[PDB]
Parts: C-alpha cells; structure tokens; sequence
C-alpha cells in the first residue's frame, strides 16, 4: 500500500519561544540554571522543543565587543548551560538558540558592514553544534542585506554535522511573492512571518489566507505562527483565543507559539510591562508591583484546576497533536462550506480521521457542509463522535449528524470519525 | 427557533413622557462565553425602510440623537426613550441577533398625545375632464384633526346617501400629530346630472356642529 | 456613504420567476454581506437569506425550497430569483446590508413591492381638482391604475411642506388616491401649480396644471 | 476600580492634641502573598504641591517627624497624630497602589487657637488709578483668629452695601491668624461727590466697631 | 538632584489643544516612570496616564484615547498632549515621579501649572501703589485687571516674607484682582525704599514698583 515518509523530530509536536528568560520564571532568578524546575512544567504541554532567548554577550550597537561564542554573564555561565541541555533530554525537549547579534539596538543585524556579521555567525554555528545544542533561529533577515545568499551556508553547515538539526528564519513582510521567494530553493528550513497577522477585523480573510498559502506552497512542510517574536494576544481579541490554537494545531505545519500564550497572557491591561516581554504568572507571587491587575484566573495556578480554561484546553489539544497519526503528517483537504466559517479534514488511510469546523462569525450559524469534492477514500460519514469543543455546553463524545449541526457563536469543533469504508 | 414576542401593541404618549416598551425572548440571548447580550431595535417611519438603532442591547448606532437609551438583560428587554419628539411616530421591532434563522419581532404602534383640533373641510366638484368621460366623483377632504374616531355622512339633494362611500384615512401627521381623511362618492354620468345639490357632512369629536360644506350642480 | 438603489416595484403573472435587483454604491460590495427580508404590509417582518463575498448562501429553513439567492460581483448588484409565485407573495422585500459576519442590518435599501395577479398593466387616469366659491387647499385625483407604486410630486418638488398624499384604496381591480396640499390664496391664480403623476411601472409621467373654474 | 472614602470632611483641633484621619475603601488592601497592604498618605501645604508622608500603610519617609504614624489593616485604617504643631496645617490625602486606577480624596485640617483682635488699615486710592477714571478705596483687616468677621463700608455715615468685593485668606502657618481685603468699587464722579468714607469691623472678640475712615478733603 | 520644572501655556480656548513639557533636571528618565496628575482647585486629585521607563504608555479608564503622552529622552523632555478641552477641565496640571516600579509618588513639581480654559483674552495687569495717608504701620499694594491667576507679587524681591500677607484673586468683570499686605516697621518705611514687585508669567511682564511714602 503505502510506505511511511520519514519522521524528523520537529514535525511531531510543538515549539515554544522565550524572549526574556528573566521575565519568564519571575524576577531575581534570571539564571539559565533556574529554569529546571520549570522544565517539568513545559513537559506538561509536551512541546517537542523550544527556542531559548539570545544569551550571547552583546554590548548594545558595539561591533568589536559582540561575541556569539560566550554567555552574557547576566544569565549564568557556560557550564550552567550544559547542565540545562543534559537535564532537558530527561524530558525529550530540544533546545534552540537565537543567533541575531544585535538584539538591544533597533536594527538587529548591524546594517553597516554586513559581511563581517555573517562571518561572525558563520563560525558561531560550528561551536554550538560541537556544544551539543540542536537548532538555531534568526529574526529580521529582511534587515540583513541579500539574505537568501547567506541563508544557504547557514543551512548547509547545520545540515553538515547532522541532519536532525533545525534552522528557523524570520521576517515581517506578509506578501506572498516575497515569502516563497525564500522557500523557492531553500526548502529544508522552517520560516515564520507576519503573514497571518493582518486579520480583516475578526477573521474575514482567514479562510482564504490559510488556503492560498497551503496551495501555493506545493504541499511542503511549513510552520504556522502569527509573528516571529510577539505573543498571540497582541493582534487578536480575547474572544478568538480559543479558536486559533484549534486552528494552529490541526493545520499541516509546525506550531510556533511564544511563552505565556498557553495562559493567553495579555500584554495590554498590565502596566509597567513592555510590549515584547511580560512576566509569566506562576501564582499570585509573580507580580507584586501591583496586586490588582493580576486576577486569579489569569495565572497558571488558576487554570490548572478548572477544566474549562484555556490552559486545560491546551493540555488536551497539544496532546492530540503529538499522539494521533493523521494530525502528525497527514493530508489536508478543505472542502467548501457555509458563508462565514472555515472547515477541513485530515486523513491517513486506515488511521483515525479528524473533522474540523470553525466559526469566525458572531452569530449562531448552522453548519452547512457542502463538500461533494473529496475522494471516496476520505469523505463524510453520517455521524462523528465529537472529540473536542472549545466552548462548554455539549457532550464531547456523542455522535452527531453533520447537516444538522448548529454551531454556537465563536465555537470551533473537533470531530473524530473512523474509516468505515 | 427563538420566539420573539412584543408586549405593547400600541402606545399613546404625550410630548415628553418617557416611552418604555418591552420584548420577550424564548431562551436567553445572553451567551455566557462573551457575557454580552444579543438583541436589536429597529425603527420604521411610515413610507420608509426600517433603520438601525441598537445593536448588542446597549450600544447606539452612528448618527443617532441620544434620546434612545434601551436596556434590559436576560429573557426580557426594554427600549426606553427619555422624551419623544415630533418625529418619533414609527414601528419598533425587536430582533434576535445570535441565531441562524434570525426571527424579528411582532411590531408596535407609537402615536403621540396632542390637543384637539378641528378640520378644514373642502368639497370639490368633479371636473369637466371626468365629465368628458361620462364619469363623476365628488371629493371631500378632511385635514388636520387630532381625534381619530370620526364620522363622515353624505346626502344627495338633502336626501341622505349612505352607499357609494369610499373612505381613506391616512397615518398620523409628522408635525402637528393629526390625522386626515378623504371621502370619494363615485357616480355615473346622468345619476350625477339627475340631481343638483350634494352634501358632505363632517361629524367630529371636537364640536357638536357638523362642519358641512356643500354645493349644487347649478351653483 | 451607504446608498442602496433598487428596481422599485414590479409586476409578473403568478406561478413565475423574476429577478429582483439591488444596485449598490458608495462602498466595495466584497467588504460586507447583503441580506434580504420579507414584509407584507400590516404583518410582521421575516428574514429569508444572506449572500456573501464568495457567492455563498445560508438560506432560512422556512422559505428554503422557494428562494434562489445569487450575485453579480462585477456590476455591484445582488440579485434574487423567486419561484412558484403564489397568492401571498405580494409583500415587500428590502435589500439590507450589514457588517461582515455580525448580522447588524444597518443600511437598508429603499425596498420593493411585488405583485402577482394576471390583470393588465394600465396607465392611470388623472383629474385635477379646482375649488368652489386666506389658506385654501387643492387636490389632484388619480383613478384607474394597477401598477401599484405612485409618487406624485407638485411642480417637481417646488411645493413640499403641506402635502399629504392619501393612501391608495382598491375597488374593481383598480386603485385610486387623492392628493392634498394647502396653499395660500395669493399663489394659485398667480403662480405655477402642476400636479405631476409619476408612474414608474408604467414608465409614464403626466403633468396637469389646474386652470380656474367657470 | 477602588474608591477611597475618607471619613472627616474637616477637623478642628488645638495644638498639642491628637487627631485621627481615617479612610475607607471597597476592597481588602492586603495582598495576601505578602503581608503588606498597599497605601499612601500625602500632605499638601497651601500654595505648594504635596510631598510624601507614609508608604506601605505604616512607615515614615526619611525626613518627616514622628508625630504622624499610620495603622490599620485590611479595608479600614487611620492616620494618627501624636501631637499637632502649628506648621502642620494642611490637606491630607489617601492614595492607592493596588488596582491600577488609583486615587482618593482630600480632607482638611484646621486648628483651634486663642482669639485675636484684628488690625485695621485703610488705604485711599492713588494718583495713578484715579487718572485712569476708576475709583476703588480698599481696607485691610489683618491678624485675627475667629474666622467670621464682617467688614462694613459707609459713605458719609450712611451704610453702603453695593460695589464691595470681599476676600479672606487661609490660616497662617506661623501665628494661625487670618487676613481679609474688602475692595470698594465706584466711579471717580461718585468718589468726589462725598467726603467721608468709612471702614468698620464687626467682630466677635468685642462688640465695639473698630472704625477707620478719612475725609476726602484730607 | 530630583528637580522638576515644566512649561505650560497657561490658558487655551474651549475645544483646543495643549502642550506641557516637563523638563526633568538632574536625573535620567530610563529607570523611573513619570505620571501626570491633575487637580481642579479646591477639589480632589484625579489620575492621568503614566509613561514607564520602556515606552509603555497608559491612560485612565475614564478616557482611553483622549490623551496622548509621549516621552523623548533627547533633551529629558516629557511631552503632554490633551485634545478637546473644556471649561470643566480647568485644573492644576503637574509632573510627577514614582518610586522605582510601583506607584509611591516620590515627588512632584512643587509649583505645578494652573491651566484654565476660557474664551476671554489674557490682559496685562495694572499695578497700584498703596501708602497710608493720615510703632508698626501696615502697607499694601494693588495689582488689577488680569485674567490668568498665576500673578505673584513680592516685596523687595523676597527680602521680607514673615510679616507679609498675599490675598487670593476674585473674578469680576472678566478680571481677577488681588492685593498683598505687609506689616512694616516704622523704623523702615520713609527711610528704607519699599519695592512692590509684580510678576505675571502668562503676560510675561516683570515690572517693579518702588512704593513711595505718601505726602
Ligand atoms: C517590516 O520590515 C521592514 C524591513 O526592515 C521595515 O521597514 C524598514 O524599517 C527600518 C527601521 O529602521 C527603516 O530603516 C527602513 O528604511 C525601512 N524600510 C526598508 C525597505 O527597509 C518595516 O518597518 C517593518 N514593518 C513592520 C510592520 O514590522
Ligand atoms: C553546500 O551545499 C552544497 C549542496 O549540497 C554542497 O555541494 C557543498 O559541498 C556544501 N558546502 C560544503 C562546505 O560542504
Ligand atoms: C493554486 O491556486 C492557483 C490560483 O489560485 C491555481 O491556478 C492553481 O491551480 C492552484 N494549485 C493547485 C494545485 O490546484
Ligand atoms: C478572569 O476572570 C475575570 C472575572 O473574575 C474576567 O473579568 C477576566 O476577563 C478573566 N480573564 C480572562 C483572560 O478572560
């Protein structure tokens, strides 16, 4: 029948992005060695890796003292870091590093004398690969001049020492003729952009924005993220925050979050915190500058006990992302549907099939599934047994007929139906 | 589906008397996931399309005079106007907003209380253009009176004519809050011309005296 | 601005199908969702459907088997095709816009009526009204017509304040109505007073100025 | 959003004694992971913008004498002054940290004192002002404690009421007195139409009107 | 040290714009936030928005985007821009500072700026000398005919401050007018030259008046 395409380590789950480590685990303990009690927590969401913030020593805007080969001593020391990498494989969670030299100036790439900067990061690839870490990340490559010609050898060396590494690039330009002009010959790298950033006032362009991208890409493997370094909630309403992790997980790509968005952390309505890096609220002792803006349910220790949270969803949607086979590497078919929603399917011949129906409206629309276009190897049955619903009030386990479905307003769905063919 | 019922059917309200009406829904329209309410009020003056006033039960649309402050939550809502103006006679529907088959409300009739004014009766003879055709119809307007309940009566040469009566009320007026009425008695060519005097009588609530304008064929 | 033009009212024989047009302007149509509603006069309001920017319809279940919503994206107009026109389809249809996926019908059209009976389209017969023997009133009688909408406007909108057009009443397959306007006595022998009978579904416009009596 | 209901609108206490300024609010101010409650107090001297007194509901800022200390827990808390001085006459504030919309209102301190007979001084108008066509004879009433006093203007022995604006001051930091100006306004023509213009004091400390006047020929 | 001074226009008309620049003298902005707090006189304080050290800007819940406060570390200036003013917002607007991260207001500018909103014109005042006619002898000094309240009057440029009193101004005929009195020793008055010194910043008129003892 079918011989399985090979599985690498990062199709099999989720990433995680941390910008400011001192902001992640709370104040004071801004050490690399501090985030080792937290790695038991990150294996609750079961992400299959994380990218760690830029810890190389870097005087702001200074060329001669900006060295990618040693840790900025605010964060700890180099021998602290090998205790981090060794302890992380106790939970099978990879580590990736930033390699943008400037990250305290505005332009993050030192636009004057470009080639010496790339020459600096070219040597920096070899030392960290011999240091045992696996994967890098560059941001704002459009600030770098001629970024495609330099993207080759950085891909080449991280494929050189092994082929189980990773090389993530980033950009901001959301035009498709710039985006796939990077992926045209450079195919074995992930990329994150601001392509899905510009929502058309609560998601009017989204059902086109997934499909046009997923068609023009030639069905490679890509990566799904709102932006390269910012949170989820700095673009969206807080009412759509349960209808994107449903979409960002079951799409065919690599889910790239940031930190704190498994709470749905709000950078707004928190004063004194910057736009790039709020603090993550482990319990009530995470923000003592003001006791007022921190509620009870905006914390981990508020949502870890309620099953109808956002985190309790996120502990049962990433779990379905890494486990079931069709959501891993399956095939994606988005059939036509009603006026103001978006829906698709994922199939893998004899495995389970997962039916997704979303609701980007604001009303109580009834779901008109008007498919008629699928192959008969994967087409609609009568009933589906309703795996997951983003809003409480239904069964999550009952078989429901499809053409009398009656979605609630702003509710997406996860429907699981067997082969039966 | 959601049942949209409307409690007051008609309203007499004086100028500045704080209009308040209500509408009842079948289930709740307060979805406890966004914790907002979904209902909407529509206003239609006679001869126009309806117009949007309130969305999501508490907001005002762009370009509205702010006398309209609707309220309420749960299975019952209230449209509350602070004080009426000269142009507020309309029909006021309620709407489901969060459903599939968006069922509107029933309707209500807002009319304004006003002082009692008397008509200005005018009766006109049939023109020679109609009498060219062999047709005839006498026309008797009744303009700018507040009491709706009215009595028109007709007489031919003094002898009372009860048949042949066509009535035409109008809506309440937009300025003086009055009604109006015409009366057309259509007859043939010679049945017109076999009789001389024609009598249109206006029997009103504002006075005991019938304001009777009348004319004769030879006049 | 949001401006929504229509065909006005039209007439077809019963058990038929017809195109009810809604030509819109002042905004790009793809940025919103146009919907249609149904009102017979003296009754409630009823919603039937909504198209969208991708020519996708989500019709109502009650009027489901007897509607057909479509669209012409190029000419900025949303059509509608009724079918199997029975008796109580004589009602009003408004082409009402709303915010995209919100269902807040803010901008309505001028609305259109539809009539289904096999009687003929006929031009109206007009009769001006000159008074008998200050503030006085004048009239303009129109009888014998059955295309339904008539708007009559005096001197092409020159006199506008004290005009009360009376409603149309039906008798023997023909409607008739009465005009009314109260003009001061110094104007009528001296100025222009011309009742103008505009009839759209007969495509006829007739003007009649009132000559004094004898 | 918290609101801070301070209890006294004003308080009148002679020197050396003890007062209580309290404030009441809606919510529990004690952030329970700590044991502190988030709070402040401010002292607005008149004419000046205020300064700190107390942070964290019981401390002192550096350089403030220890007559004032704050107590209280949870929702209701006083200030207390262990002894009141003469310079401590001010307006006292309750202001907030906990939720981010922060403020409260201000109470007033007044002080009891020995009474003082006023000092009256009259001033005739100038060669500069009457050249410009306006006539305004003014009187000064300095250095009295009991606040309600009535100035009386009189023209040629007759009681004149119209044309006079009055203005008090605040209680002074040093001697805790008051001072008041009364400004007659009239025309130069009505000014020269008389001789006698009289400034009279209706005061509490005695019943005699302490009179000041002058005749215009002088 | 911690020293503030700010630059307000004093008075602008109803429904107009405003620009207050707080030039922090002595300490760098990038570790301490800067608030703004307004005060209509004789009434309570009401919050306005902060600028933190990063560039994160807040406002009040009562008005989210009526206000626009921009910080610029170029010349240590903190810009303030409020739009659509009314006569119900005549107040004292002043700079402020927090304790490092929380909301203990460590200082303020001790002067502040008293801004009032009206359609009347600012007019330069008129100073009038007052020496008595017919021990201790009390003198005074009138200034008259000015719309904005900021006018201050000192005696020999702040030489005597203890025995002096200054009265508030009262609005009449669209004109505020105050006086200031001083207990003067009789050893000084016809011998030491008394100098009334009037200062109105909104008129920008600094004129000095030597008080002549009377004839
Ligand atoms: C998206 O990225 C572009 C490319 O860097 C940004 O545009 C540049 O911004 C820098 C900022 O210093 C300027 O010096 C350049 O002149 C800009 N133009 C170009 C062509 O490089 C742009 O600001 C970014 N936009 C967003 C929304 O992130
Ligand atoms: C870079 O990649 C190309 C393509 O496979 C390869 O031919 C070349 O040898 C690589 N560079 C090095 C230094 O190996
Ligand atoms: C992708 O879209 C383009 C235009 O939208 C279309 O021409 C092309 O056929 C699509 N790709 C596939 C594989 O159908
Ligand atoms: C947490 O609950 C409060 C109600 O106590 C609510 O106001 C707030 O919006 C909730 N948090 C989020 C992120 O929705």
């Amino acid at each position: 029948c079918r011989e399985l395409p090979a599985q690498k380590w990062w199709h099999t789950g989720a990433l995680y992005r941390i910008g400011d480590l001192q902001a992640f685990q709370g104040h004071g303990a801004g050490n690399l060695a501090g985030l080792k009690g937290r790695l038991d927590y990150l294996s609750s969401l079961k992400v299959k890796g994380l990218v760690l913030g830029p810890i190389h020593k870097n005087q702001k805007d200074d060329v001669a003292q900006t060295d990618l080969l040693q840790i900025d001593p605010n964060f700890g020391s180099k021998e602290d870091f090998d205790s981090l990498l060794q302890s992380a494989k106790k939970k099978s969670i990879r580590v990736i590093l930033d390699l943008t030299p400037n990250y305290r100036g505005e332009n993050s790439w030192f636009s004057t004398q470009v080639d010496t900067v790339a020459t600096k990061v070219k040597d920096a690839l070899e030392f960290w690969l011999q240091a045992g870490v696996d994967g890098f990340q560059v941001r704002d490559i459009e600030n770098l001049k001629d970024a495609s010609s330099f993207l080759a050898e950085w891909q080449n060396i991280t494929k050189g020492f092994s082929e189980d590494r990773l090389l993530i690039a980033g950009t901001n330009s959301s035009d498709l003729q710039q985006i796939l002009s990077l992926l045209e010959s450079n195919k074995d790298l992930l990329l994150t952009s601001s392509y899905l950033s510009d929502s058309g006032s609560t998601g009017e362009h989204t059902k086109s924005l997934v499909t046009q991208y997923l068609n023009a890409t030639g069905n490679r493997w890509c990566s799904w993220s709102l932006s390269q370094a910012r949170l989820l909630t700095s673009f969206l309403p807080a009412q759509l925050l349960r209808l994107y992790q449903l979409m960002l997980f079951t799409l065919p790509g690599t889910p790239v979050f940031s930190y704190g968005d498994e709470i749905g952390l709000d950078a707004a309505a928190l004063p004194g915190q910057p736009m790039e890096a709020p603090v993550m609220l482990w319990d009530e002792s995470s923000f003592p500058d003001i006791p007022g803006a921190v509620s009870a349910n905006m914390t981990v220790k508020g949502q870890s006990e309620d099953p109808g949270s956002l985190l309790s969803l996120f502990r049962r949607l990433s779990d379905q992302r890494s486990k079931e086979r069709s959501l891993l590497h399956g095939d994606f078919h988005a059939f036509s549907a009603g006026p103001g929603l978006f829906s698709y399917i994922r199939h893998w011949d004899q495995n389970e099939r997962f039916l997704v129906v979303l609701n980007f409206g604001d009303v109580g629309l009834s779901a008109g599934l008007q498919a008629s276009d699928l192959p008969a190897s994967a087409s609609l049955p009568a009933k589906a047994d309703l795996l997951l619903s983003t809003q409480p009030g239904r069964e999550e386990g009952s078989p429901l007929e499809l053409e009398r479905l009656k979605l609630e307003p702003h509710e997406g769905l996860l429907l699981r139906f067997p082969y039966a063919a | 589906d959601i049942v949209m019922s409307q409690s007051p059917s008609s309203l007499v309200v004086s100028v500045g008397e704080k209009v308040t009406m209500s509408c009842x829904x079948x289930x709740x329209x307060x979805x406890x996931x966004x914790x907002x309410x979904x209902x909407x009020w529509y206003q239609q003056k006679p001869g126009q399309s309806p117009k949007l006033l309130i969305y999501x039960x508490x907001x005002x649309x762009x370009g509205v005079p702010d006398r309209f402050t609707g309220s309420g939550s749960g299975t019952d809502f209230t449209l509350t106007i602070s004080s009426v103006k000269a142009e507020d006679l309309a029909v006021y529907y309620c709407x489901x907003x969060x459903x599939x088959x968006x069922x509107f409300g029933g309707g209500t009739k807002l009319e304004i209380k006003r002082a009692d004014a008397a008509p200005t009766v005018s009766i006109f003879p049939p023109s020679s253009e109609q009498l060219t055709s062999g047709g005839a119809s006498v026309v008797c307007f009744l303009n700018n009176f507040y009491p709706k309940d009215i009595n028109v009566k007709w007489k031919i040469d003094g002898s009372e004519r009860q048949n042949g009566v066509l009535n035409s009320w109008t809506d309440q007026d937009s300025k003086d809050s009055t009604y109006s009425m015409s009366s057309t008695l259509t007859l043939t060519k010679d049945e017109y011309e076999r009789h001389n005097s024609y009598t249109c009588e206006a029997t009103h609530k504002t006075s005991t005296s019938p304001i009777v304008k009348s004319f004769n064929r030879n006049e | 601005q949001v401006q929504l033009k229509e065909s006005g009212p039209g007439l077809v024989a019963p058990s038929q199908s017809l195109s009810i047009t809604c030509t819109v302007s002042g905004f790009p149509l793809t940025x919103x969702x146009x919907x249609w509603v149904r009102q017979p006069p003296g009754k409630g309001l009823e919603w039937l459907g909504x198209x969208x920017x991708x020519x996708x319809x989500x019709x109502x279940x009650x009027x489901x088997x007897r509607l057909s919503i479509s669209k012409d994206n190029s000419k900025s107009q949303v059509f509608l095709k009724m079918n199997s026109l029975q008796t109580d389809d004589t009602a009003r249809y408004y082409c009402a816009r709303x915010x995209x996926x919100x269902x807040x019908x803010x901008x309505w059209g001028q609305g259109t009526s539809v009539t289904v009976s096999s009687a003929k389209t006929t031009p109206p017969s007009v009769y001006p009204l000159a008074p008998g023997s200050s503030m006085v009133t004048l009239g303009c009688l129109v009888k014998g017509y059955f295309p339904e909408p008539v708007t009559v406007t005096w001197n092409s909108g020159s006199l506008s304040s004290g005009v009360h057009t009376f409603p149309a009443v039906l008798q023997s397959d023909l409607y008739t109505l009465s005009s009314s306007v109260t003009v001061p006595s110094s104007t009528w022998p001296s100025e222009t007073v011309t009742c103008n009978v505009a009839h759209p579904a007969s495509s006829t416009k007739v003007d009649k100025k009132i000559v004094p009596r004898d």
